[PDB]
Order: C-alpha cells, then structure tokens, then sequence
C-alpha cells in the first residue's frame, strides 16, 4: 500500500512504466473526443446565436 | 462566449499536436511591431484596457501573450494557469495585473536567454468586446540591445514566422506614422511573405503626429489606398494611440482620437475614405471576416476530427474487441486490484 | 425494354460494375494493405480506403455504370436488325432520337446520396453464417486472382519467354535481353525461397549482391532493371501464396464457427471478399428497381 | 569492401548461420594468402621452361 501511494503520487513514473499500443491509442481516443466535444459545443453555440 | 471556445479548442489543440500540422489550418491574428511604434497601445486600444507593462522606451514585453477578448458580465482578465481574478474597471488592479504580467515573463524565461518562445493564453473578459483571439510579440528591434540576449532579435523574427506559417492566420502589421516604409524591415517582411494579399491588414500609429509633422498627403493616401506599396491588401486602417505617453487614459485617447479625426481637414476634403478610419471601424471589419473563415474552417476540422475518431475506434475493435479502454491512472488502478489478488491468491 | 427478366439485368449489372472497379479495388486497396504482416493493421487499413472510396467516388462509379448498361440495351433494341423484314427508313429517325435523348438524360440526384448509406450498412457487416456463402467467396477470389495472375504471367513471358522446353518444342530461341532476365529472375528465386516472408520493397544493398551474382555469370544489368523484375516476381509469388492461403482456407469456415482468433488461419481476406460479393449483389439488384421504375417515366417523358 | 560483406551474411543466413564481419575477414585472409601462393605455384610450373 506504501509503495502504491507514493508511485500514485509521481505520474512520470507511470509515464515511463505505462508505454504500449493500448496505452497510446487509448489516450489518443480520450484528446481526440474531448477536442471533438468542444469543437461541437462551439458549432452548436454559434448557430444557435443567429 | 464563443471565441472563449475557440481559445480553448486552440490551446488544447496545440498541447495535443506539439507540431502545427493542425495547427495550422485555423484562422488566427498576428500582430508584429517595431520599437516604440505603439504596439501596445493599439493592443490596449482593442482590449479597452491597458494591461501590459509600460516602460519608458523599454521592450516590457520580453514574453508573447495570448491576450483573448470575450463576452463577460464584467470587464476583467483572467489568467489561464490562475483563477484569480482582476478588474480591469480599477486602476490599481490594473498595476497589480501588469506587474503579475511582468513576472511571468520572467518567470519563464529560460536560462541563457532574455526572451522566452513560450506564449500565455490569457483571457480577456468584457461587456460588448469584440469576439476574436489577439496575439502579442515583442518590438522588432534594428539594433540588439545590450541588456537582451544576443538571438532575441533571432527568437521574435522565429515566432513571428511560425505565427504567420498558418495560412489562414490574418496578418496584422504595427508601424509609426513618422517614420518612411523604407526605413522599417517589418513591412518589408510581411509583403514579402504575402504576395498575394489576401490576408493582410496594416495599421499605422501616431497618426496625429505624422499630421503634426506636415506629411506629405499623396504618400499616406498611396498607403491608405495600397498604391505605393506593391502588395495588394483586402485594406488599410489608421488608427491614433495618443500623445505617446505612457500615462494616458484609453478613453481619454480614443475621445481625442474621435475628435481629432471630425476637425482633421483631411477627411473632409474627401482625401481619405470616411470608413477607413476609427477602431471601430478597423474592429468590425477584423472581427466579421476573422468570424466567417473560422465558421468555414471548424466545418471542416469537425468532420476531419470525426473521421479520425472513428479509426481508432475501428482499430481498436480490431486489435482489442473484448476489452475497455482506459486512460493512465485507470489502468494504474486495475493494475493494483490484479496485484491486491495475487498476494491473497 | 421493362419485359424483361429481372434475372437478366441483375447478371449484367453484376458482371459490369465488379470489371469497372475489380482493378481499383484491388490494386489501390488491397496490394497496400496485404503488405503487412499484423491482421489488426490490415483490417483497419481496409476499412479507411473504403470509406474513403465509398464516400466519393462509389456512388459515380454505379450510376456511371447502371447508365451504360441502360444505354446499351436501349439502343441495340433501337437498331436490332429484324432479319430481312427490317426497315431501313425509320432506322435514321430512331438514331437521331436516341442520340437527342441521351443528352437529355439525367439520373436522379438523390439516389447517390441514399444509396452512399445503403452500401455503407451492407458493407458494415462482418459475420458470414451460411457455409455455402463462404464456398462462393472462395471461388469468386480464384476467378478474380486467376485473372490477375494470368495477366502477371503474360508480362513474365513477354519479359522471358517460353520455357526450355516449350521453346524446344516450338523452335523459338531467346534473345540476349530474354536470357538476362531469365537469369535475373532465377537470382530473384533463391532469393524469395530463402526469405519467404521478405518485404516488397527493394533496398540498395540487395541490388549489389544481385548484380554481383549477375556479374558472376558474366551479366551486366542495371539496378532500375532488377527492380522491375523484382516487382513481377514478387506479385506472382504474392498471388501464388494467396492461392495456396485459399485452399488451407477452404476447411477453415468450421474452425471460423467457433471464433478461433487465436488459430493462425485468420480468413481476413475470404471475409473481405464476401463483403464484397455480397454488396455487389445488394447495388445490382437496388440498380436493377431503380431502372425498372425510377427512370423508365423520365425516359418517357424526354420522348 | 563492406558490400561484399553484406553478400556473404545473407547467403549464411540463408544457411541459418550468423557470422560477425571481423570473423570473415580473418577468413578471407587466410584464404587469399593460400589461394595466391597456389598461384605463384602454377606460375613456378609455366615459368619453368620460360
């Protein structure tokens, strides 16, 4: 439990532990949504204004 | 309201793509000055607000700022890396907001160097703000100076480059009014990287002074109206930053500036276009064309997004159907479950 | 012209638009994504170039293509010779019409647009549950890799030539340029049995060793040569390795049943091509309606 | 030359063998030196009615 708090607390070792095609692709998807979510807040507001 | 989400799509867009890739194909506002030509006065003029540092003929801006005008019920500005606000409706928070600016340009400043590349997005709030996304350089600077570093010259002329590299961005040149096109590198520069001129916007300062200095009408109609100068412009604007002092009210300026322009003979004699003068004018016509590129662009980029979107997902159900994607401190927490079961099992 | 059986246009319609895209299809799509060993990559480099075609250039490609075949139809019955009893007078009103009609033709706007969505869900599918189905793929992939490959083999022979034996039989001597490639294309050989699974792609240090060979038997040939035959070579060898991966493929609809991903008889292609089979069956019948019904009013009306 | 080199790995690793460069090289010497002294013996036998 020790050991886990105090990795939890630095997120760069985790960085340098966590590499792999299912880490990348998983954080790419979760950037490129949360952009898209914003990017269709943004449309929607604006159209909505006319 | 809107542009807020613009700013914000296009700061989360560069920390996702560290490359202008994507970058670069978003509408943008690039504003390059020179040494005591008003920069930041016309900035301030914009932003109804003097916010950066002031110095008696000092670079104060020794860091680019990404200053965003907004809808708010309020006239404040608010940092993006602080929540602590400012009003802008004080004077004192006024000092206040300058000095904390001051800071973070050095703050930033990296080691070996007087002026950092990194930029802060800073977001402007007010009521009746045009909505559109600023950007702040430092001067342009003929001679080095010797407190600055030796490649500061090098950094502003790099920025300045990879602003204009987008080639939506809309290019907007700062000069003064009493100094000649030939005796000032940046507006050299900027025909040069727009030959087109499809996207250029200049805007000359001390406009009163240059009046007090007896110009020569047929060259400031040659500029007004693009004819001495080779490049062809959507238009020209001029607009006056007052007396130069560093001192002086926005309001105070902007009323002269009104007032100035009424009485000026020039006007009146049908010299220069009644329309291609004032802030307000130069203003509503950035805002309305900087609006309908990026409505046209953020089109495009939404389907692109979408698309691109669908194939990671695609790809994912091919390599992993049966399992669930989960971000870094996720996994980390499954991670520990699996271990917590080893050690009882 | 609408007295005839459905049958008959479904087969035509069938037949004429599988030619018009079997070379895009396969060359620009599959060749690329064939190259690469991970199946996961493969599939995914499929589903991104048929998005991309589908979106653009499908819907043309099938009205292009549904037109044709109403046009020849409609002007052979136009100018079909009626044996001796044919008259001649009225065949050159009926030409002038036809060609005036033809301009004036024009399809529906609407129908690229639905039919985009109708193919784009038919194609979505990936679960084949009739063996039968399955049978019928793999024979579609031998007509069409026979094709490909007799096409490789004519280029061969041009390059080579007949056989020892068959230029034997037919008294036929090589050329000077034909032996230097028969010679380049039994380097390539032990190349491609030693490295079975070598890349596509060429590197300069290969071209050496080869030309070093080459010069060993007292041949002299430039690199842009070796190249060229390589890209033969290896596309021959490519569909003969589809071909032996068809017949292992033929038994494994059972293994398939059970969702053995991790047996390494991974029928990506055979999916892929029943896919497609069974798209194209779903336009030429959704072509053959709107002919039957769509256009015949417009045909009468621009009468 | 190292091209040379690069031909010969290949047609060991077509023999599943993995051999390091310093190791032909020591081989090619010694061979070149047999091979030309079994020459200058074949000039020895021309030359001895020259």
């Amino acid at each position: 439990k020790e050991v886990l708090e105090d990795f939890a607390e630095d997120g760069e070792k985790k960085i340098k532990l966590l590499t792999g095609k299912r880490v990348q692709l998983a954080e790419d998807l979760k950037k490129v949504r949360e952009i898209q979510e914003k990017l269709d807040a943004f449309i929607e507001a604006l159209h909505q204004e006319k | 309201s809107l542009i807020d989400m613009y700013s914000e799509v296009l700061d989360v867009l560069s920390d996702y793509d560290a490359s202008y890739n994507t970058q670069d194909h978003l509408p943008r506002v690039v504003v390059v000055g020179d040494q005591s030509a008003g920069k930041t006065s016309v900035l301030e003029m914009i932003a109804q607000a003097r916010i950066f540092p002031r110095g008696s003929g000092e670079m104060m801006t020794r860091s680019p700022v990404k200053v965003t005008l907004s809808e708010g019920p309020h006239h404040v500005a608010l940092f993006k890396d602080s929540s602590r606000e400012f009003d802008l409706t004080k004077e004192e928070d006024l000092a206040a907001l300058r000095h904390e600016i001051e800071l973070r340009m050095r703050k930033n400043v990296k080691e070996g160097c007087t002026v950092s590349p990194e930029t802060i997005s800073l977001n402007v709030k007010g009521p009746g703000l045009q909505r559109m996304v600023l950007v702040d350089l430092p001067g342009v600077i003929n001679t080095v100076t010797s407190g600055m570093a030796p490649d500061t010259k090098e950094t502003i002329f790099s920025i300045s480059k990879a602003y204009m590299q987008n080639p939506n961005a809309i290019i907007l040149c700062i000069q003064d009014g009493s100094v000649d096109a030939e005796r000032s590198i940046v507006t050299d520069l900027v025909s040069q990287m727009d030959p087109h001129g499809r996207r250029t916007i200049f805007v000359l300062t001390k406009v009163d002074l240059a009046e007090k200095n007896v110009a020569s009408p047929s060259r400031i109609q040659q500029i007004i109206e693009g004819k001495l100068f080779p490049m062809k412009a959507l238009g020209y604007f001029a607009v006056v930053t007052g007396k130069g002092n560093s001192s002086e009210s926005i309001e105070a300026i902007r009323e002269y500036e009104e007032e100035f322009f009424q009485n000026s003979k020039l006007l009146k004699t049908s010299m220069l276009k009644a329309h291609q003068v004032t802030t307000r004018n130069l203003s509503l016509a950035v805002s309305d064309c900087f609006w309908k590129m990026v409505r046209e662009s953020v089109e495009q980029q939404a389907d692109s997004f979408k698309a691109t979107r669908f194939n990671l997902e695609t790809e994912w159900k091919n390599n992993y159907p049966r399992l669930r994607e989960l971000d870094r401190n996720e996994l980390f927490e499954k991670a520990k479950n699996e271990i917590l079961d080893e050690v009882i099992s | 012209l609408s007295q005839v059986t459905p049958k008959h246009w479904e087969e035509i319609l069938q037949q004429s638009l599988w030619e018009r895209v079997s070379t895009h299809v396969i060359e620009n799509i599959y060749l690329p994504a064939a190259q690469t060993m991970n199946s996961g990559t493969f599939n995914t480099t499929v589903d991104i170039k048929l998005k991309q075609w589908t979106d653009k250039q499908l819907p043309n490609k099938a009205v292009e293509v549904a037109w044709e075949t109403l046009q020849e139809e409609f002007s052979r019955f136009m100018t079909e010779p009626k044996g001796k009893e044919h008259d001649d007078i009225f065949d050159k009103l009926k030409e002038a019409v036809k060609e005036e009609s033809i301009k004036r033709h024009k399809w529906n706007d609407f129908a690229e647009d639905s039919l985009r969505v109708i193919q784009h869900n038919a194609l979505e599918d990936r679960s084949i549950s009739d063996k039968q189905q399955w049978d019928a793929a793999i024979y579609f992939m031998e007509e069409a890799l026979q094709a490909r490959l007799k096409d490789t083999e004519n280029a061969i022979e041009n390059m080579v030539g007949p056989d020892w034996k068959k230029r034997w039989l037919y008294w036929k001597n090589r050329t000077q340029e034909q032996c230097v490639h028969n010679e380049t294309k039994n380097e390539l050989e032990k190349m491609l049995k030693c490295n079975e699974e070598h890349p596509a792609y060429l590197a300069s240090d290969e071209i050496t060793t080869v030309r070093k060979n080459l010069e060993s038997r007292g041949v002299e040939v430039d690199p842009s040569l070796i190249k060229d035959t390589w890209h033969q070579v290896y596309r021959r060898h490519f569909l003969k390795t589809a071909l032996n991966h068809c017949n292992l493929c033929r038994r494994g609809f059972y293994y398939y049943q059970r969702h053995f991903v991790d047996s390494e008889l991974e029928c990506n292609d055979v999916v892929l091509f029943w896919r497609i089979q069974r798209m194209l069956a779903i336009t030429a019948n959704t072509l053959r309606q709107q002919l039957t019904n769509t256009e015949v009013r417009r045909l009468e009306k621009n009468v």
